RNA sequence: CCAACUCAGAACUGGUACGGACAAGGGGAAUCCGACUGUUUAAUUAAAACAAAGCAUUGCGAUGGUCCCAACGGAUGUUU
RNA sequence: GUAGUAGCAAAUAUUCAAAUGAGAACUUUGAAGGCCGAAGAGGGGAAAGGUUCCAUGUGAACGGCACUUGCACAUGGGUUAGUCGAUCCUAAGGGUCGGGGGAACCCCGACAGAUAGCGCGUCGCGCGUACUCCGAAAGGGAAUCGGGUUAAAAUUCCUGAACCGGGACGUGGCGGUUGACGGCAACGUUAGGAAGUCCGGAGACGUCGGCGGGAGCCUCGGGAAGAGUUAUCUUUUCUGUUUAACAGCCUGCCCACCCUGGAAUCGGCUCAGCCGGAGGUAGGGUCCAGCGGCUGGAAGAGCACCGCACGUGGUGUCCGGUGCGCUCCCGGCGGCCCUUGAAAAUCCGGAGGACCGAAUGCCGUCCACGCCCGGUCGUACUCAUAACCGCAUCAGGUCUCCAAGGUGAACAGCCUCUGGUCGAUGGAACAAUGUAGGCAAGGGAAGUCGGCAAAAUGGAUCCGUAACUUCGGGAAAAGGAUUGGCUCUGAGGGCUGG
C-alpha cells in the first residue's frame, strides 16, 4: 500500500527540520540513493561510495561524478565546450 | 582583559589541522622535460576520498622518464574521471578532459582546474569541488594568459603554468542542508577545532569586545578598521559596506 | 556453571586477546587464546582472494613454517594475480604489440610517397 | 498441553514473546521447500513453479495445505 | 605424535639410531607399539593379538623394551 | 517415524478472584518562552541562558587574509 | 568546667552444643536459621600499594565494645620462563645534528646540509631522497599444551608430549632435456637454479541491522554408578558420567573460481536482496573456513564408585534428541556518511635472467631424518563497605574479563544452585519528640505562595481514538472490554519410502 502521501524517503526525519527543508532535501536524497546507467557495462549497477565517487557494482569502473548525482548540469556543458575546442584545433 | 579566541589559534595546539587519515598533498607531476615539450601518459587506477576534502583524488602511475621503477601520484579529480583511463600531460597533450597542459596551448573559453600560479608549482587554483577556472585570453607578446578564478577575479599567470582540462568533481556538494548540528560536527571533526563558535556577545568583556552589558548588543559599529590591532579586530574587518546586498552590489 | 578468567596478564577485551573455552581431560573448562582473522592473498585491484592459498598469520607463511606447495600457484603471476587477471594480460600484450607492427608498417608506406 | 497461557499470564507483547518476522521467516521456508520438491520430482513444471514462488513471497498462500489444494 | 600404518614402516624407525626405547601397551582391542625418536612418538596399532606377537621378538636388541 | 511452542476457541469451576507478590503512563482544555536532540555555574541558580541547522554580512587570489613569536620563524595549510 | 555527657542506630540475623583458654555474645569445629543471588558480598587482572603473602608465637600498644583474635607486634619462610610480558615496531607526539636566532639561561626542529650506510664479489665494484634516536605491560607482534606438585610459587617447578628462532655438518631422497611432474581448465603434488633492479599482497582496520555456521553453556530422554526421600506417593529427586597443544587423514560451510553447454511460454533465487548471451538454469569440478569429523597424543591420565591394607587392586566413564535460548568467534549480504573510519616492523609471492654444472660426475637442492644452542628484567599478595586515593580499617571515588536455574519481553524486580558470608559493640525496656515505612469513617484541595508530599494510573489482548498539523505526527490521545484454575478442541512442521 502507499505507506506516506508525500513524505517518501524524507519520512525518516519524523517532524524535525521544517517541511521546506524535507523538501530541498529530498532531491538530494533521491538521487545520491539511486541507480545510475553503466556506459561501460550497459547495467543499472553505479551506485555513490562517498561524496563524488561512483563505483559500477559488475564492471568494478569507478568514476569521479558530482556530489550527489553522477552527471551534473554543468558536466554535460563542459565536455561539449571541451569537445568544440578539440575539434577547432584538431581542424 | 584576556587573550581572545582569533588571537589563540595562531599559536597551533588545540587548533592544528587535523591530517591523520589524510592521503596526502594532491599535486600534478614535478615539472620535467617530458611535460614541456612532448606528453607522458598515465592510467588513473583508483579514485579515492581524502577526510576533510570534498573533491574526490585520483591515483596515478606513471612511468618514470629515466629510472626503471613506477611514478606514483595523486591528482585532484576531475569531472568525468574513471578508472582505467589514460590521462596525458605535457605540452602536446591532446585537450580531453583529464589531461594536463601548459596554459599555452589551451585555447580561450576552456575549463581548467588546479591552475598554477608559478610554472612547477604543481596547482594553486581551482581545487576545491564543483570549482573551475575560464581561460580568457592569450598575450603572446608578454607570454601570459588571464585567467578567470571561481571567485570571479580576473588574474594573469605565465603561459607556462599548467592546468588540468575540466572542472573539479563533487560539485553541488553545498546545495544539501546539514540539517542537523551532529553533521556539523562529523564535518568539521575531520577538518580543525573551529565549530561550534561562540557569540562574543553572549561572552564577558574580559574575553572578547563584543561581550557585557545588561542586554545582548555589540555597543559600538562592528565594523574595524585593517590596522587594528590582533584582539581589537573583530567583526567586519575593513568593511567597505554591509546590510544586504542588492542592486549591482551583490553581481 | 563454571566461570572462567584470563590466563595471562591481559585484562582488557582487545582484538589480540580473543580466546575459546576448551574442556580439558582433567573435567574443567580452560581459555586458550585464538590468533585473529588473517585476510590471505588478494588481487591487486578487484580485491578477489588469489585461490589455491592458506589464510594465515603473516608468520605462520614462514618458508620453515609452511610448505613450499601451500604458498604458491603453478602459473606466471602465481599467488598475485588471478587466472582471469594473467588472462587479460597476456591477450593485452599481444595484441597491443600487433597493433605497434601494423603502426609501423603503415607509416613505412606513407613514407615512401614522394 | 496448554494451561498457564491465557491473557493474564502474558507481560510482552505478541511480538517479543513471538516475532512476526520469525513466523514469515518460517513459512517462506517451508513454502519454498515444498514448491523445489514439487519441481524436482516434475510435479509442477518452472512455468508453474515460477507463478507459486512469486505467490509466496506476496502473502497468497497462508500454510502449506492451501499451497497443495491450489497446485 | 605420529602414527606408522605398515609394520615395515615401524621396523624401519625401530632400528634407527636415536630410537631410545619402545613400549607395549595392550589394550582391550588391540596392541599399540609405541616407539620414543629424538623428534616424535612413533605408534603402530595391531588390532590382532597374534600377529603383535610376531612383531614384539622381532625388535633390534639392545632396544628397551617395556610393556605397560 | 520424529518433533519444538506460538496462536485461536469451547466446557467446567472458585466468596467476581485472577498483570492476585514483584513489576509498571494519571488524563484533559489553554497561555508565556525556547524550534527540536545537545550543552551549562564540580560544592545553593539546568533555565527562557549557551550551542544548533537555516539565514545574512565582512576580509582574502599566496608579493595574500586572520593569528602566534624576544628574535629567527611558525599556525590556518597534506589547504586554494 | 562542659561530661561519664553528645554519642555507638544504613548495608534483613542470629541460635544450640562441644573444644580451647585465667578470662568467650565476638576464636575454632559441628548442627540449624538467614543474606549476597552470576552487571554478586563469587572467581581474576590493569593502575596504585610494597611484604600487607605463608607458618609459628605474643608483655604492652593498636584493631573508637571485647578478643584466646590479627591486614597489629616478634622470628623465620616465600616470587624459578627460548614459548606469559617487558624487550622489537611504529601512532598522536617527544628529544636532536647541521643551519637560523639568542647577552646568556634558551628558541625553531632534518626548515639554509659532502646522510646513514647498504648490496655483491674479494679490498674492489654497484646502489645511496640528512635522524639506525625516544614514544603502547589495552595498537602491530616468532614459538606450550594437558596431568601432577607447596604452609605460601608456577602456561615458570616435576613428568610426558610438542613447537619457535638460530648454528653446524652427515645420511638418504630429489633435479640435470643444466634447473621436477600432473590436470583441457580452476589448480594439484613433499623436493624441483639464480644476483643487482623492479612489482603486488599480507600485516591493515568505522558503525548499525538481518540471516547462516562453529564452540562453550543451558535444556530433554535412555543406560550404568553413588547419594537423598520413603506412614503414604515417586521405573522417582540430586551428583557427576572427562579428553589439551600438536601431527596425519578426511570433510569442503558461505563465497569465489573452472569445464561442458547456449536460455522468453524467461528462468534461477534471499528473511531482505539480487543474478544471467559481459553466458543463467542444469551437469561435472577447483579452491577457501573451521573453535568441524576420525586416528595418533590417550587412558598409562583425570573423575566417580567398590575393595584389600592402613600403599595396592578392581569396575565404569555409554547411546540419542532439542532451539527466534545465552556468551564468544566466524561467514555473507544489506543500511548509513558534506563522517569513508592509523602507521611501521616483519613475512610471503611475483616480473626479469646477469652468472653457473655435466658429458655423466660434478653441481644444485625452500625435501626427510639425525646433532648443538636458548641472554637480561618482571612474576608473592590486595585490587577494595580493611592492602589504591579521600588525614582513618571513611556508606564517597577508582579501568576491565568470566556470568547458572525459576518467574517474565527482559544480565527489571522477587526466590534459588556453585562460591562467599552473618563483618558491622552488645543487653533490657517499648515514654515524649524524631527518622523511615503504613493505614483511616464522612467530606475531597476547604490546606498552602503553589496539589509541596502522598494517592490514583500502570503489564498484555480486543475495540476505539478529536482538535490541530510542517501530513511525518498528535497517539499509549481520549473512551470501553477482557485477564485465575482445570478439562478439552482446532490450526500452524521435519526426515525417510515409487
Ligand atoms: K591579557
Ligand atoms: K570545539
Ligand atoms: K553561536
Ligand atoms: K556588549
Ligand atoms: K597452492
Ligand atoms: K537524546
Ligand atoms: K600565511
Ligand atoms: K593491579
Ligand atoms: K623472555
Ligand atoms: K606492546
Ligand atoms: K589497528
Ligand atoms: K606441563
Ligand atoms: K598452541
Ligand atoms: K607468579
Ligand atoms: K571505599
Ligand atoms: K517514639
Ligand atoms: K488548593
Ligand atoms: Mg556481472
Ligand atoms: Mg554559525
Ligand atoms: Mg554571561
Ligand atoms: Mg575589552
Ligand atoms: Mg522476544
Ligand atoms: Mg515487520
Ligand atoms: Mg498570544
Ligand atoms: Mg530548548
Ligand atoms: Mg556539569
Ligand atoms: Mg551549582
Ligand atoms: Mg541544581
Ligand atoms: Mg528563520
Ligand atoms: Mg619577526
Ligand atoms: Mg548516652
Ligand atoms: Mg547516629
Ligand atoms: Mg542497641
Ligand atoms: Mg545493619
Ligand atoms: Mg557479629
Ligand atoms: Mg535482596
Ligand atoms: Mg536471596
Ligand atoms: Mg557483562
Ligand atoms: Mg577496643
Ligand atoms: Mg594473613
Ligand atoms: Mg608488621
Ligand atoms: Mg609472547
Ligand atoms: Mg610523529
Ligand atoms: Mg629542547
Ligand atoms: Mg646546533
Ligand atoms: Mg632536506
Ligand atoms: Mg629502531
Ligand atoms: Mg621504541
Ligand atoms: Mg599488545
Ligand atoms: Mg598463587
Ligand atoms: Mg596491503
Ligand atoms: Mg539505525
Ligand atoms: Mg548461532
Ligand atoms: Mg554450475
Ligand atoms: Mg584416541
Ligand atoms: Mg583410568
Ligand atoms: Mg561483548
Ligand atoms: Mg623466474
Ligand atoms: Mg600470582
Ligand atoms: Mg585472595
Ligand atoms: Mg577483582
Ligand atoms: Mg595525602
Ligand atoms: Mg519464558
Ligand atoms: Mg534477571
Ligand atoms: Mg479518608
Ligand atoms: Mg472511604
Ligand atoms: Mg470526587
Ligand atoms: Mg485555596
Ligand atoms: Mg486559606
Ligand atoms: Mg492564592
Ligand atoms: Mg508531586
Ligand atoms: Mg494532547
Ligand atoms: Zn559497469
Amino acid at each position: 500500500t502507499k505507506r506516506t502521501k508525500k513524505a517518501g524517503i524524507v519520512g525518516k526525519y519524523g517532524t524535525r527540520y521544517g517541511a521546506s527543508l524535507r523538501k530541498q532535501i529530498k532531491k538530494m536524497e533521491v538521487s545520491q540513493h539511486s541507480k545510475y546507467f553503466c556506459e561501460f557495462c550497459g547495467k543499472y549497477a553505479v551506485k555513490r561510495k562517498a561524496v563524488g565517487i561512483w563505483g559500477c557494482k559488475d564492471c568494478g569502473k569507478v568514476k569521479a561524478g558530482g556530489a550527489y548525482t553522477l552527471n551534473t548540469a554543468s558536466a554535460v556543458t563542459v565536455r561539449s565546450t571541451i569537445r568544440r575546442l578539440r575539434e577547432q584545433t584538431e581542424s | 582583559g584576556r587573550v581572545i579566541r582569533a588571537q589563540r589559534k595562531g599559536a597551533g595546539s588545540v587548533f592544528k589541522s587535523h591530517t591523520h587519515h589524510r592521503k596526502g598533498p594532491a599535486r600534478f607531476r614535478t615539472l620535467d622535460f617530458g611535460e614541456r615539450n612532448g606528453y607522458l601518459k598515465g592510467v588513473i587506477t583508483e579514485v579515492i576520498h581524502d577526510p576533510g576534502r570534498g573533491a574526490p583524488l585520483a591515483r596515478v602511475t606513471f612511468r618514470h622518464p629515466f629510472r626503471y621503477k613506477h611514478q606514483k601520484e595523486l591528482f585532484v579529480a576531475a569531472e568525468g574521471m574513471y578508472t582505467g583511463q589514460f590521462v596525458y600531460c605535457g605540452k602536446k597533450a591532446t585537450l580531453m578532459v583529464g589531461n594536463v597542459l601548459p596554459l599555452r596551448s589551451i585555447p580561450e573559453g576552456a575549463v581548467v582546474c588546479n591552475v598554477e600560479h608559478k610554472v612547477g608549482d604543481r596547482g594553486v587554483f581551482a581545487r576545491c569541488s564543483g570549482d573551475y577556472a575560464i581561460v580568457i585570453s592569450h598575450n603572446p607578446d608578454n607570454g601570459t594568459t588571464r585567467v578567470k578564478l571561481p571567485s570571479g577575479a580576473k588574474k594573469i599567470v605565465p603561459s607556462g603554468c599548467r592546468a588540468m582540462i575540466g572542472q573539479v568533481a563533487g560539485g553541488g556538494r553545498t546545495e544539501k542542508p546539514m540539517l542537523k548540528a551532529g553533521n556539523a560536527y562529523h564535518k568539521y571533526r575531520v577538518k580543525r577545532n573551529c565549530w561550534p563558535k561562540v557569540r562574543g556577545v553572549a561572552m564577558n568583556p574580559v574575553e572578547h569586545p563584543h561581550g557585557g552589558g545588561n542586554h545582548q548588543h555589540i555597543g559600538h559599529a562592528s565594523t574595524v578598521r585593517r590596522d587594528a590591532p590582533p584582539g581589537q579586530k573583530v567583526g567586519l574587518i575593513a568593511a567597505r559596506r554591509t546590510g544586504r546586498l542588492r542592486g549591482q552590489a551583490r553581481a | 556453571v563454571q566461570r572462567l578468567t584470563y590466563r595471562k596478564r591481559h585484562s582488557y577485551a582487545t582484538k589480540s586477546n580473543q580466546h575459546r573455552v576448551v574442556k580439558t581431560p582433567g573435567g574443567k573448562l580452560i581459555y586458550q587464546t585464538t590468533k585473529k582473522r588473517a585476510n590471505g592473498p588478494k588481487c591487486p585491484v578487484t580485491g578477489k582472494r588469489i585461490q589455491g592459498i592458506p589464510h594465515l598469520r603473516p608468520a605462520e607463511y614462514k618458508r620453515s613454517r609452511l610448505s613450499r606447495n601451500r604458498r604458491t600457484v603453478n602459473r606466471a603471476y602465481g599467488g598475485v594475480l588471478s587466472g582471469s587477471a594473467v588472462r587479460e594480460r597476456i591477450i593485452r600484450a599481444f595484441l597491443v604489440e600487433e597493433q605497434k607492427i601494423v603502426k609501423k608498417v603503415l607509416k613505412i608506406q606513407k613514407a615512401k610517397e614522394k | 498441553k496448554g494451561r498457564h497461557s491465557g491473557y493474564g499470564k502474558r507481560k510482552g507483547t505478541r511480538e517479543a514473546r513471538l516475532p512476526t518476522k520469525v513466523l514469515w521467516m518460517r513459512r517462506l521456508r517451508v513454502l519454498r521447500r515444498l514448491l523445489r520438491k514439487y519441481r524436482e520430482s516434475k510435479k509442477i513444471d518452472k512455468h508453474m513453479y515460477h507463478d507459486m514462488y512469486m505467490k509466496v513471497k506476496g502473502n497468497v498462500f497462508k500454510n502449506k495445505r492451501v499451497l497443495m489444494e491450489n497446485i | 605424535p605420529k602414527q606408522i600404518h605398515e609394520i615395515k614402516d615401524f621396523l624401519l624407525t625401530a632400528r634407527r639410531k636415536d630410537a631410545r626405547t619402545v613400549k607395549i601397551k595392550k589394550n582391550k582391542d588391540m596392541v599399540k607399539f609405541k616407539v620414543r625418536c629424538s623428534k616424535y612418538l612413533y605408534t603402530l596399532c595391531v588390532s590382532d593379538f597374534e600377529k603383535a606377537d610376531k612383531l614384539k621378538q622381532s625388535l633390534p636388541p639392545g632396544l628397551s623394551v617395556q610393556d605397560l
